[PDB]
């Protein structure tokens, strides 16, 4: 009845590895024509959530955030209804909470990699990144 | 730019299937169709596929249960699936968008019933 | 000049504004705007003949056709006056239209103020697709989004 998201494939890995986390959505209107921006959202433990990538469910744009800009890639399977993310050359600092969330189709440029703008959110996954 | 393949010669009842490559230019305005120009006459619209997800497909009278469109977004790709083949249906089917102004065809494939 | 505007709302997530302008009395009309929330590719857009909301985009009846015309695309001459074609949505599911049509009026016999503005599910074949059904919607599929157009 709602939409429900659920991270997956986070863990630890080590200065320079990667991972590829992923979404998949579960219940909720599953009609075509019901788009979202698909969303990969960042917390540090004191710091506020950041939000790295999204993508469209409707077409294909992706936007990046300048901090990852080159390493992560997401990506999405709208039959399998899940949103991935491939992390790659991984720094220290993108140790976090890995949280995806979706948020209206609708949503103009400058509103959909904000965190406020977003509707359902996903519990989290952790990532951790040793030096 | 259009790139047609599969056709070929078969019997009365048989079936076959119809594979077009596109350019990622007209294939991402998610209408794309089959054109038969029939025998003699302009290329007529056969089935249609656009919309969200997989598609939408939608046929012709002519074919209308024995023709199903389809698409591979993730490759560009539109194929057409051709079942109980009757002596009409002998054309060159064309693969192209519908719906706006129409890219410059393809070879199409030919396709025989006898 | 008279000026008009539609909003576009629905269920899904599709909505935008669309303006028209007529500089000239029976003369052509700017159609300009945007519409966000759709799936990339094509969409059809009409012009229905009842200004009505009350269940929904429903009501709107079908597409305005005071000559009593079969359906066509806006540059074909058998044509409903409401039919307006197709409307292309990039990979962010923004259409930013931009037409320019001449059978349409903000007044007169083809006027459109007080009827209903709609973009539709898939895309309009132009007519040109070969059952009953292409004759009269095109096979535009479900309405997405409507509104009433009003006056600026």
């Amino acid at each position: 009845s709602q939409v429900q998201l659920q991270e997956s494939g986070g863990g630890s890995v080590q200065a320079g590895g990667s991972l590829r986390l992923a979404c998949v959505a579960s219940g909720g209107d599953t009609r075509p024509y019901i788009t979202y921006w698909m969303g990969w959202y960042r917390q540090a433990p004191g710091k506020e959530r950041e939000g790295v990538a999204t993508i469209y469910t409707g077409g294909s744009g992706t936007y990046y955030s300048d901090s990852v800009e080159g390493r992560f890639t997401i990506s999405q399977d709208k039959a399998q209804r899940t949103v991935y993310l491939q992390m790659n050359d991984l720094k220290p600092e993108d140790t976090a909470m890995y949280y995806c969330a979706a948020g209206n189709g609708a949503l103009p440029p400058g509103r959909r990699l904000s965190p406020q703008n977003m509707d359902t959110w996903g519990p989290g996954t952790q990532v951790t990144v040793s030096s | 730019q259009l790139q047609e393949s599969g056709g070929g010669l078969v019997q009365p009842g048989g079936s076959l299937r119809l594979s077009c490559r596109a350019s990622e230019t007209l294939f991402s305005l998610y209408a794309m169709g089959w054109y038969r120009q029939a025998p003699g006459k302009q290329p007529e619209l056969i089935a249609t596929i656009s919309g969200g997800g997989e598609g939408t497909g939608n046929y012709a009278d002519p074919v209308k249960g024995r023709f199903t469109i389809s698409r591979n977004n993730a490759d560009n790709m539109v194929f057409l699936q051709m079942n109980n083949l009757k002596p009409e249906d002998t054309a060159v089917y064309y693969c192209n968008v519908y719906g706006t102004n129409l890219a410059p065809w393809g070879q199409g494939t030919q396709v025989t019933v006898s | 000049a008279t000026k008009a505007v539609c909003v576009l709302k629905g269920d899904g997530p599709v909505q935008g504004i669309i303006n028209f302008e007529q500089k000239e009395s029976n003369g052509p009309v700017k159609v300009w705007g945007s519409i966000k929330g759709l799936t990339e590719g094509l969409h059809g857009f009409h012009v229905h003949e009842f200004g009505d909301n009350t269940a929904g985009c429903t009501s709107a009846g079908p597409h305005f056709n005071p000559l009593s015309r079969k359906h066509g695309g806006p540059k074909d001459e058998e044509r409903h006056v409401g039919d307006l074609g197709n409307v292309t949505a990039d990979k962010d599911g923004v259409a930013d239209v931009s037409i320019e049509d001449s059978v349409i009026s903000l007044s007169g016999d083809h006027c459109i103020i007080g009827r209903t503005l709609v973009v539709h599910e898939k895309a309009d074949d132009l007519g040109k697709g070969g059952n009953e059904e292409s004759t009269k919607t095109g096979n535009a599929g479900s309405r997405l989004a409507c509104g009433v157009i009003g006056i600026a």
